[PDB]
């Protein structure tokens, strides 16, 4: 990559004044012995009892490709459904002028791995210099909290090995 | 012409003036052969789709 | 509505999904707001589902169609069903394709 800025897509602290935007920790993913979650995300949850619709679009105003990343979260029980969005018939859009997909959360029992019985699925997708990307949630949607505009630099790969830079 | 194989396949109506023999050894498309899915959204194994119509 | 594949050779069909921008646009097309199409052959079979959204606009649109495309084999049935969303084919193609060319990108001049 010839350039690589990463920047606040959707500020955490303005984006979501009707959905809770603290309790998306997790045990799975602890900071300091402390439930947390991943910095670039944010585990959207129910704000009191309420999970209004969502929606949120960024466009690309930053002359580069953005590579925006977001999750979809599939809880283990319908309980688990209740208790993070209240709804219990959920969806999520992303759509761009190149991407369109619309999410249907997978409600069962998976094996417990890292403590968890239900799944996160993560998804990207590069938006061009101009374009939208617009969210669309009713529930289970890890939204984006920080993008990066990129210029990607031919083609390098990946060396894996302990030896010392 | 100025169509690519999306826009000539789907019948864009840029391309209807083109002749479509009944037989072809290769496809030639210009490099601003643009003229395609005038109605945006994907094309679904486009070019799967190209390489099985290439002749 | 279906179609039998009489022309002793393969058949192109194409045909599109579209997915509006808003429930509005939704009913002011089709009316049925819950719709679904489906497409069966002996060897093809989707299930396809409207996401409706508002999508940046392109060429004017918020909405999005998808395309899609199946070979029917001599002799076999290919199904359409839908209650909405669906572009269907109006012209198909029956084609005899051979080995396997490619697709030069060049202004040089036939």
């Amino acid at each position: 990559v010839s350039s690589f800025e990463r920047f606040e897509i959707f500020p955490k602290t303005s984006s979501w004044p009707n959905h809770d935007s603290n309790k998306g920790v997790t045990a799975a993913c602890p900071h300091a012995g402390a439930k947390s979650f991943y910095k670039n995300l944010i585990w959207l949850v129910k704000k009191g009892n309420s999970y209004p619709k969502l929606s949120k679009s960024y466009i690309n105003d930053k002359g580069k490709e953005v590579l925006v990343l977001w999750g979809i979260h599939h809880p283990s029980t319908s309980a688990d459904q209740q208790s993070l969005y209240q709804n219990a018939d959920t969806y999520v859009f992303v759509g761009s002028s190149r991407y369109s997909k619309k999410f249907k959360p997978e409600i069962a029992i998976r094996p417990k791995v890292r403590d968890q019985e239900g799944r996160m699925n993560y998804y990207w997708t590069l938006v061009e210099p101009g374009d939208k990307i617009t969210f669309e949630a009713t529930g289970n949607l890890v939204v984006p909290r920080y993008a990066f505009a990129m210029e990607r630099n031919a083609g390098s790969g990946i060396i894996i090995s302990d030896t010392p830079v | 012409g100025k169509c690519n194989i999306a826009g000539w396949i789907l019948g864009n109506p840029e391309c209807e003036s083109l002749s479509t023999a009944s037989s072809w050894s290769y496809i030639v498309e210009t490099p601003s052969s643009d003229n395609g899915t005038c109605y945006p959204g994907d094309f679904i194994d486009y070019e799967e789709l190209r390489e099985q119509l290439s002749s």
